[PDB]
């Protein structure tokens, strides 16, 4: 299962100054950008396009053109709309895409954030708030889904143009999507040990403390860590009262070694 | 989906205030005010989401706008300039994408009230002739000496406003081209049957309606103050 | 309105006198605005990489930037980070 | 400006045929409106066109629209006095009122009338008030006939105008001379016009 994630993030400081930036995500890989100051979508893998024609990359990118700059004075028209009951500055962030299950299947979804907190989705052939959501938003719901040509092509986008799109992505990456990226590990101690870990594809791992045969229940898994060369990076600590530690090894465990674990002793 | 305007026309002086206001019914949300010039599509001035709310449209300067209730929308010209001669339209709408135009408003801005005169009107009654010829009576409604140009012609039988059988001069005409000051003359014609200028139980009434100075504009002049105000002129039918 | 966590870590295990890579990774914070420098010995480094700004499932931003470095026994590495939501803008260290 | 119309103006016989253009860059584009304006009138909506490719017709009007080619047409099938007006096409960028309308600067149609009995005359009006006050009609000629403004400062020629008695389905054109002298007459009020060789004068 793989989910196809469209992010975008807009900023609105005043009445003026607005900038608007996304990137796509397919799993963990990044495979587009689109900052404010480019005109074009760049394309971050080879196989970014898919198994869309230049044809039809050219015409879509082109209605994302449009919608960026349709999208800004939307935005800036509805908050004249409420006013004063809101006002800048003013943090919108959009969550678009679809999550691709075993044969044909998926579910597409589209979120929306407004100043950091989920308010609204669009869900089978309109807009609407979800629960926890403000009640001022629904003058800005009524507006939105008086608009059927959006409507019409949100539901074309989310039931038939996203998965088909995915779908060229998975065939066109899947040399990318499965590679395999080999952990190196270290250790270190401060006044705790701390087994570092970086370099591994993709995220399942398994780091362990052991003293021989035997699993330590105290080991403390940290936060998964990006590298920039889309790569993971991970530390696994223990505590022990000093001059314990002699006899104690580090064990790492990953798809990429095929079974040849790596142990390192202190 | 009912909107109106007023007033509907208006002679004002530069550095006056004017008010135009707009006032619809329809409880919709949404007010726009636009101005229509020769060569020019309509263009937005000023347009309002609701009540207490008013926002800058594409060409703003000059005017200022006011959304006292959902019925109202005002356009305001706290100094009127010559620039702002025009028609301008008021709409209204609600979250769909209809706007709901007004009938217009006629602006005009001179620089100075001084010529300002409201016209005579005389009715001229149906040829013998014409009646003998051809069985019809054509009557000639005259409107002269007036100024500046904005007047509104009609014609009423029996206090009822008709217009079938009538035809007005799309401009008036210049009494003195030689001159900036000049005043205008309108003719206008209504033609019938000539049973029916025959009977006597049929009054004719030609009505201009005048657009000069308000009951509150100043007048330093020896002549009557030259208000809007309708002035006519009528006739009875006779056999 | 939420406070930036910072980490700090090198890409390869660090050895003295070896280039490596220095990762600052930026996550947690709203609004989006951020200024993240790299500093070696409290000094401004040049060629500092940034990832595009992206954001978490819980909505909040992460950023991350790395740059070229070569760990030394004397040579100090720190990820300075200013946000509104910060009075003072907070550094961490590069340690070990 | 975004919204071109074309032609400019045009003048066209009674029972004619016509075709106005409307040529448009506004992005996005969800709607394209026609309006008929009457002179010194309001805006009367003819028709709305909000598909892709798109087609219309209300009466006597029709209109297509190509929102590839950012193009719209709108047809007059046989057309009458009434069409006399100007047709302005109008631009929606939103299907709801977030929407800003983008107008074309209008095309101006005038229709002439198919006067099919002519009976061209000039007649003496007097004034319903006064008995030496008078006007002079010129009436019943066909549409070929120019009126010719007045060879004389003190002499008033307004130009010809058509009037429809709808009851009879009648049409006339008149124009209407006068003169704040009294030594002048009406078989001298239009010498200065080319009038049919026929013209009644009645004495
Ligand atoms: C969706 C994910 C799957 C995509 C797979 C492809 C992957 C490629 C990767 C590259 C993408 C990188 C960018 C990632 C950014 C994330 C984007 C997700 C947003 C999807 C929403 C797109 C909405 C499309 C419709 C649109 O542009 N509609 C606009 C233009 O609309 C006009 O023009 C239209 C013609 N115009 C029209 O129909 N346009 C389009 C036509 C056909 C296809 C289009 C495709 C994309 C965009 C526009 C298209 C019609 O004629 C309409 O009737 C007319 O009105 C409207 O202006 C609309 O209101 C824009 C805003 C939509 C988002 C609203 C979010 C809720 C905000 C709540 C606010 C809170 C209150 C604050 C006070
Ligand atoms: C598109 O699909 C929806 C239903 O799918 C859901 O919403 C999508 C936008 C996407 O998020 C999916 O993964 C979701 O599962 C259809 O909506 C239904 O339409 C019928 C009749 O039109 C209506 O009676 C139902 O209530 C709708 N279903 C729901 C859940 O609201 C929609 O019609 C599809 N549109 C097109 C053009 O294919
Ligand atoms: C609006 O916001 C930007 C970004 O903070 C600022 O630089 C600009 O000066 C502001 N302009 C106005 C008119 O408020
Ligand atoms: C973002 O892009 C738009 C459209 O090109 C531009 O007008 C705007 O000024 C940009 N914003 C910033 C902050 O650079």
């Amino acid at each position: 299962n793989y989910t196809f994630r469209c992010l975008q993030m807009s900023s609105f400081a005043n009445r003026s100054w607005s900038r608007t930036d996304s990137v796509v995500w397919l799993g963990d890989l990044q495979t587009h950008r689109w900052s404010n100051d480019s005109a074009t979508i760049s394309f971050t893998k080879p196989w970014s396009q898919g198994k869309l024609s230049n044809q039809q990359w050219e015409k879509l990118q082109h209605m994302f053109q449009v919608y960026r700059v349709s999208f800004t004075r939307d935005i800036q028209e509805l908050v004249k709309m409420m006013s004063p009951k809101e006002d800048y500055p003013i943090e919108i962030q959009l969550s678009a895409g679809c999550e691709m299950y075993p044969g044909n299947a998926s579910e597409s979804f589209l979120h929306v954030a407004f100043q950091g907190k989920y308010v609204v989705r669009f869900w089978g052939t309109s807009w609407q708030t979800v629960p926890g959501a403000p009640s001022w938003l629904d003058l800005p719901i009524k507006v939105l889904n008086a608009d059927q040509g959006t409507s019409a092509t949100v539901q074309m986008l989310l039931n038939d143009t996203c998965p088909l799109f995915v779908r060229g992505l998975l065939e066109a990456g899947k040399s990318d999507l499965e590679k395999q990226e080999k952990p190196v590990a270290w250790l270190s101690s401060v006044p705790q040990l701390v087994c570092h870990v970086s370099g591994f594809y993709p995220k399942p791992v398994w780091v362990m403390w052991m003293r021989g045969d035997q699993e330590q229940q105290g080991t403390h898994r940290g936060d998964f860590l990006p590298n920039a060369d889309e790569t993971w990076y991970l530390q696994a600590t223990l505590d022990v009262e000093a001059g314990e530690e002699a006899g104690l090894a580090c064990r790492v465990k990953h798809s990429s070694l095929g079974g040849q674990d790596i142990i390192l002793y202190w | 989906a009912a909107v109106t305007q007023s007033p509907r026309n208006k002679v004002a002086v530069t550095g006056g205030k004017v008010t135009l206001s707009c006032n619809q019914t329809n409880n919709h949300n949404n007010m726009y005010w636009y101005r229509q010039d020769t060569g020019h599509g309509l263009r937005l001035i000023h347009y309002s989401y609701g009540a207490g709310s008013t926002e800058k449209g594409d060409i703003p300067d000059g005017y200022k706008a006011s959304r006292p209730s959902q019925e109202n929308f005002s356009l305001i010209l706290e100094l009127a300039t010559p620039s702002q001669t025009s028609v301008y339209f008021c709409a209204s709408g609600d979250e769909g994408y209809t706007q709901y135009f007004g009938p217009g408003t006629r602006l005009l801005v001179l620089e100075d009230l001084r010529n300002v005169t409201p016209p005579k009107v005389s009715l001229f009654e149906p040829s013998k002739a014409e009646i003998s010829h051809t069985q019809k009576a054509t009557l000639v409604c005259l409107a002269t000496g007036f100024y500046p140009d904005h007047v509104e012609l009609s014609w009423w039988v029996n206090g009822k406003e008709v217009h079938s059988g009538v035809c007005t001069d799309p401009q008036p005409l210049k009494e003195q081209p030689a001159l900036n000051d000049s005043r205008y003359s309108l003719s206008s014609r209504l033609r019938v049957s000539a049973t029916f200028w025959q009977n006597p139980r049929n009054h004719f009434r030609c009505q201009v309606q005048f657009y000069g100075l308000s009951e509150n504009d100043e007048w330093t002049q020896d002549r009557a103050k030259p208000v809007t105000q309708i002035v006519s002129a009528e006739a009875w039918g006779r056999a | 309105q939420k406070t930036p966590q910072i980490q700090v870590y090198s890409r390869h295990p660090p050895e003295n006198g070896k280039p490596n890579i220095l990762n600052c990774y930026v996550t947690q914070f709203h609004p989006p605005h951020i200024e993240i420098q790299m500093l070696k010995n409290g000094k401004k480094i040049p060629k500092v990489e940034m990832s595009d700004m992206s954001f978490s499932k819980d909505w909040s931003f992460y950023i991350l930037a790395h740059t070229e470095f070569t760990p030394t026994e004397t040579d100090t590495y720190a990820c300075r980070v200013k946000h509104a939501s910060m009075a003072e803008p907070k550094t961490v260290y590069w340690d070990r | 400006t975004q919204v071109e119309q074309s032609p400019q103006s045009l003048v066209v016989r009674q029972g004619e045929n016509c075709v106005l253009q409307c040529n448009y860059s506004v992005t996005p584009d969800n709607h394209l409106r026609w309006f008929k304006q009457d002179t010194g009138k309001g805006l009367v909506s003819l028709t709305v066109l909000v598909d892709q490719k798109d087609k219309t017709s209300n009466g006597r009007y029709s209109a297509t629209l190509d929102k590839d080619a950012k193009h719209s047409t709108l047809h007059i099938t046989a057309t009458l006095l009434d069409d006399t007006a100007t047709y302005i096409c109008v631009v929606g960028d939103r299907g709801s009122a977030l929407g800003r309308l983008h107008f074309g600067a209008g095309t101006q149609l005038i229709v002439i009338p198919d006067i099919q009995n002519p009976d061209p005359a000039v007649y003496q009006l007097r004034d319903s008030k006064s008995s030496d006050k008078s006007v002079c009609l010129f009436t019943d000629f066909d549409s070929q006939t120019n009126v010719s403004q007045s060879k004389d400062s003190d002499v008033y020629i307004t130009d010809k105008c058509v009037l429809d008695m709808r009851s009879m389905d009648f049409k006339s054109n008149s124009a209407v001379a006068w003169s704040n002298k009294s030594d002048f007459a009406c078989a001298n009020a239009f010498n200065n016009s080319i009038i049919p060789e026929d013209t009644f004068f009645p004495s």
